[PDB]
């Protein structure tokens, strides 16, 4: 019953407005709080009791009740305001949250990925297993494609790659793992993790020793 | 067991018996009656908000053998009382107390917390 | 400043039970309503249950009513959640949450939650627990780390030097492999000048399997 737009876009410095709508036919009063949540973190309270701001919340956030609708206004939006936003209120069945609004901040600067590649450890080879570990950091926007090479030939098996997630500096991270046997590891000249991002490729190579 | 209402403001409102402690934490009817006295001006003045019913549902809750726990007025009743007596409250410089926070009350159709509507 | 620290997460089979507790500090606990709020992976916030100062008017969200008990012990500043007949869709991070006001006659509204815990993950599944294998990832700066391979369920904790090393640490989100097992890596960036003299140990803990491993990471 509590309704939010699933998504909103703004460009930096502009004003974003996110609304929560309740039951207009209700004959009493309404109360709303707003909670911001970034990927992998706990919610943070921005507004309570329709229009109160906890100290420590930037002044550019504000709330206001009109009728049965509360609107969160973010004036002068920053990249650091990219997050999900949930209103908290009450349904006809009791305390409840809105379904959430994903707020996208446009025009963020592109950033190329940093790639670190680890070969299998001695200890893993001793357990008759081998994993190559490719860690991809600090790239924007989130889309990457990871390709593995044995020598110069593509690897068509044993690759497991994460979906990119946002880091604490608001860029993306991802991991790719290539599982091999020691024999495969030892018998090739080298293996490579090739990371392609916005048409540009960054590559790392490791070899047995 | 239930006891006759002694709180003057809640006599003759359509149920005869309450039980203490009330929903405000008052040990006895005399304590409840004293805490209710600040509302006496507003109740005689007719702000047409069912204020008497609402206050008494909390200060002198109906008691019967049929139900175990008190049944307060619904939140919508608290809120309509607060809004309808809001202007006359501005005139007497009376602020609605934090103890009567309407957000605390159930509304209708909660099966585990029943509430009353006005007659 | 308010701290709410949940515990009791882990793996549970469908039809099983959960017990969560939340230790609250920084404020006068017995004067505030407290909530449980949950979030299924990739979904929204869901109000689970709420309770008043004294513990007297517990109420519940639709999905959990009849299967759930919220309670508190004011003498220990602790809030509890109990839940029966667990469904797979009860898989969620469970958040302890403190309200900005106290008192209820059965009503609660989520308009003034003013502190949040970090949440604890409850996994409801028929899959078996599996502890991870832990392997060292050997190296101005050098990157060194440890691989935490093939575990179930989330989460795993990784500290460095028993938590004395926090600068330069980057634990990566886990990959969920096609096999249904998870793997992750933790990488600390260290000064190259330290490789000869400073010992680097990663401390891995996976509670659902009771795996506790310390791995020295050497050149």
């Amino acid at each position: 019953e509590l309704t939010q737009p699933p998504s909103v876009s703004v460009s930096p410095g502009q004003t974003a407005r996110i609304t929560c709508s309740g039951d207009g036919s209700y004959a009493g009063s309404y109360y709303y709080g707003w909670y911001q949540q970034k990927p992998g973190q706990a919610p943070v309270t921005l507004i309570y009791y329709n229009n109160k701001r906890p100290s420590g919340i930037p002044e550019r956030f504000s709330g206001s009740l009109s009728g049965s609708t509360n609107t969160l206004t973010i004036s002068g939006v920053q990249a650091e305001d990219e997050a999900d936003y949930y209103c908290g209120s009450a349904d006809n069945s009791g305390a409840a949250f809105g379904g959430g609004t994903k707020l996208t901040v446009l025009g963020q600067p592109k950033a190329a990925p940093s790639v670190t590649l680890f070969p299998p450890s001695s200890e893993e080879l001793q357990a008759n297993k081998a994993t190559l570990v490719c860690l991809i950091s600090d790239f924007y926007p989130g889309a990457v494609t990871v390709a593995w090479k044995a020598d110069s030939s593509p690897v068509k098996a044993g690759v497991e790659t994460t979906t990119p997630s946002k880091q604490s500096n608001n860029k993306y991270a991802a991991s790719s793992y290539l599982s091999l046997t020691p024999e495969q590891w030892k018998s090739h000249r080298s293996y490579s993790c090739q990371v392609t991002h916005e048409g540009s490729t960054v590559e790392k190579t490791v070899a047995p020793t | 067991k239930c006891q006759p209402i002694e709180i003057p403001m809640c006599k003759d409102i359509g149920y005869q018996m309450t039980r203490m402690p009330n929903l405000m934490g008052h040990e006895n009817q005399r304590e409840a009656a004293i805490q209710l006295h600040e509302f006496a001006p507003l109740v005689e003045y007719g702000c047409h908000g069912h204020l008497r019913f609402f206050l008494c549902s909390l200060y002198a809750p109906m008691c019967t053998e049929q139900v175990s726990t008190p049944i307060p007025a619904c939140r919508v009743m608290c809120e309509q009382a607060r809004l309808k007596c809001s202007p006359i409250m501005e005139q007497f410089n009376f602020k609605w107390p934090d103890s009567l926070d309407c957000r605390k009350l159930p509304n209708k159709n909660d099966p585990n917390y029943l509430c009353m509507e006005a007659p | 400043e308010v701290q709410l620290v949940e515990s009791g997460g882990g793996l549970v089979q469908p039809g099983g039970s959960l017990r969560l507790s939340c230790a609250a500090s920084g404020f006068t606990f017995s004067s505030f309503n407290m909530f449980w709020v949950r979030q299924a992976p990739g979904k929204g916030l869901e109000w689970v249950a709420g309770i008043d100062d004294d513990g007297s008017y517990p109420n519940y969200g639709s999905a959990v009513k009849g299967r759930a008990t919220i309670s508190r012990d004011n003498s220990k500043n602790t809030l509890y959640l109990q839940m029966n007949s667990l469904r797979a869709e009860d898989t969620a991070v469970y958040y302890c949450a403190k309200s900005g006001y106290g008192g209820s006659w059965g009503g609660y509204i989520a308009d003034d939650i003013d502190a949040w815990g970090q949440g604890t993950l409850v996994t409801v599944s028929s899959a078996s627990t599996k502890g991870p294998s832990v392997f060292p990832l050997a190296p101005g700066t050098a990157a060194l780390g440890c691989l935490v391979k093939d575990y179930f369920p989330e989460p795993v904790t990784v500290s460095w030097n028993s938590g004395a090393l926090t600068s330069g640490v980057h634990t990566f989100p886990a990959v969920l492999q096609s096999s249904g097992l998870y793997s992750l890596s933790s990488v600390v960036t260290v000064p190259s000048s330290s490789l000869g003299t400073q010992t680097y140990i990663c401390n891995v803990n996976h509670k659902p399997s009771n795996t506790k491993v310390d791995k020295k990471v050497e050149p």
